[PDB]
């Protein structure tokens, strides 16, 4: 209760009352923006009215990506050989922005990962 | 011997990088990356301690249309529920300040229809919808041919743009804003400028500049809105190099030219003042690049809406003045926040003993809060108190006791947005 | 090779220094200070 409590009436009654006069207190409104876009590699089966919004800030941005679960199934030209009919299909997964670095790309693509392993073996000479 | 081993490593990495380019230059991959990278670029330039918030809602353009076409009316759309119903129209809730759509629009009828719906939604919620324009909108392959366009005004006379022309005449167009060229999000990978671990990767951008990780300018514009609010709790300071429409700290990329060196422009092109003005006339928000720097600026934020012409009389010119203020986002943002404050604060007053003149008295005392009617208030004061004058009239809804009809009209401080100068040499001039 | 540099001011007009030029215009640049040539710490080893 926001009314303020008082004791039962006596001959002498003392009450603290804040002198705000008739001033109407007010609430500051935040500036909220809504970013709408294709943040995944596929459309969702859930209806627009059902899928929920996600609050994002500096202290949880990466957490949000992790929870959103990103995945890319795609095919690129296979240039590790000399055949125009050679194609390479990859299945990339992302938890944070660091996962878009070439370092991560290689680690999630065996056809390159093994070549990196080779590189290290050659360096070890 | 080792020298040959090193050569093996060179050729190995050469081959690996050739493949690595294909993934990193994959359109699906870049769509994903640019979305999230651009999002952070926005997020980490805001200040959440200043009562700024942002929510993510995963939606494709296609399924936006699916929903808007599926529903019988916009008031029953899923997006309406997320924006209006669960916010502005909810006691104890909060209203969405603005909507940033990570999309590129063409002149296609589907794109036009989508904009129509977003205009309606924004109008109802009192929040602008900002997004971007695709290169093909101007009949060109990429934004790098904008210098070859001799006249945009004449270009838009084509039958091709019929629906777009009608869109610009709608009263809902005030809540639409579209931006022009994109901008770089990432400097190409480089042993010196942007190195990676282990693998000696040197990213090779080809003749196609679409190999660069371009980002959606709408987000840049969004940070402009945030900064203004963070400082003043109002959003009009978003249209100038010094006023707050300046985009600082863009990515750079020096590379070999014709034996010389040059940097890839952060925006696809270096927009000239005349070209920028042309785009402004056609209702586009062009982020222009400051030549030779890493800074860009929004010189104005006109909405989609086309200004109406009135008869050249005292009254007619006043009508033009009034209508043009409506067509520009720096002023509409003032109205939008006022709408939001009225909705909230008035609900608190429902059930109070108010007679007609009680509302006039109180509403007057309230609006004065944001008025700076001094002879010459400093720009800082003008920023936090955007209004110069305001007028309120309250009438009764006849045959319905307790209901009132309120009219609120305001005169904002004006932004400096252009001037003509006449220079003249003169003898016997009065001495200053 | 510092004696062979004919004009540093003009040197820094290159696109190469774009970011550095912007850095120097920031209000935070007051708290940065960088020094130029190095100096000897040790005289080469010598029987005398």
């Amino acid at each position: 209760s926001k009314e303020g409590s008082v004791a039962p009436k006596e001959r002498i009654n003392i009450k603290y009352i804040p002198a705000t006069g008739d001033a109407q207190a007010e609430v500051e409104l935040p500036l909220k923006t809504l970013v709408v876009g294709d943040f995944k590699g596929h459309a969702e089966q859930t209806p627009l009215e059902e899928r929920a919004t996600v609050t994002v800030d500096k202290n949880n941005f990466e957490a949000v990506m992790r929870e959103s679960e990103l995945k890319i199934t795609a095919t690129v030209k296979n240039k590790l050989t000399d055949d125009e009919n050679a194609e390479l299909p990859v299945e990339l997964n992302f938890k944070s922005l660091a996962d878009f670095a070439p370092d991560a790309v290689a680690s999630q693509v065996p056809e390159l990962k093994k070549l990196i392993e080779l590189r290290e073996a050659l360096v070890a000479l | 011997n080792k020298s040959l081993v090193d050569q093996m490593l060179v050729e190995l990495d050469k081959k690996i990088s050739a493949q690595m380019d294909e993934i990193l230059h994959n359109s699906q991959f870049q769509a994903m990356e640019s979305a999230w990278r651009g999002l952070k670029l926005f997020v980490d330039r805001t200040d959440f301690r200043e009562n700024n918030k942002v929510e993510i809602l995963h939606v494709t353009k296609d399924e936006l249309l699916e929903d808007f076409e599926f529903a019988p009316e916009t008031a029953q759309s899923g997006l309406y529920k997320h924006v209006y119903s669960a916010g502005y129209g909810q006691f104890g809730g909060e209203p969405v300040g603005a909507i940033i759509g990570n999309y590129a629009f063409t002149p296609s009828t589907p794109d036009m229809k989508l904009l129509q719906y977003m205009g309606a939604l924004g109008a109802m919620a009192h929040a602008p919808f900002i997004s971007s324009v695709g290169p093909e909108f101007f009949g060109i392959d990429s934004f790098e041919e904008l210098p070859n366009i001799k006249d945009l005004k004449s270009t838009f006379e084509s039958p091709k743009y019929t629906k777009w022309r009608s869109l610009r005449e709608s009263e809902d167009a005030r809540y639409l804003g579209l931006t022009a060229p994109r901008f770089l999000l990432r400097v190409p990978y480089d042993p010196i400028e942007n190195p990676v671990k282990s693998f000696n990767y040197a990213e090779n951008v080809s003749a196609s500049h679409e190999h660069y990780l371009w980002g959606n300018t709408a987000f840049a514009f969004a940070t402009r809105l945030t900064d203004s609010f963070a400082k003043y709790r109002w959003c009009p300071n978003i249209i100038g190099p010094q006023s707050g429409g300046a985009v600082e700290d863009l990515p750079v990329h020096v590379f070999e030219s014709m034996g010389a060196l040059q940097s890839k422009i952060p925006t696809e092109v270096l927009i000239t003042d005349r070209k920028e003005f042309e785009l402004a006339e056609e209702g586009f928000i062009a982020l222009t690049m400051r030549k030779g720097s890493d800074n860009a600026a929004f010189f104005s934020a006109n909405s989609i809406q086309k200004p109406k012409v009135f008869p050249n009389t005292k009254e007619g010119k006043e009508a033009e003045t009034n209508y043009k203020l409506g067509t520009q986002l720096p002023y509409m943002m003032i109205i939008n926040r006022l709408a939001h404050y009225v909705k909230v604060l008035q609900r608190e007053q429902i059930g109070a003993w108010k007679e007609r003149q009680d509302l006039e008295r109180e509403l007057n005392s309230w609006i004065k809060q944001y008025v700076a009617d001094q002879e010459n208030p400093p720009a800082d004061v003008r920023s936090r108190r955007p209004l110069r004058a305001a007028r309120i009239e309250v009438m009764d809804v006849e045959g319905n006791p307790g209901w009132y009809q309120v009219s609120l009209s305001v005169r904002p401080h004006f932004k400096y947005m252009g001037a003509n100068f006449e220079l003249s040499l003169v003898g016997r001039l009065d001495q200053a």
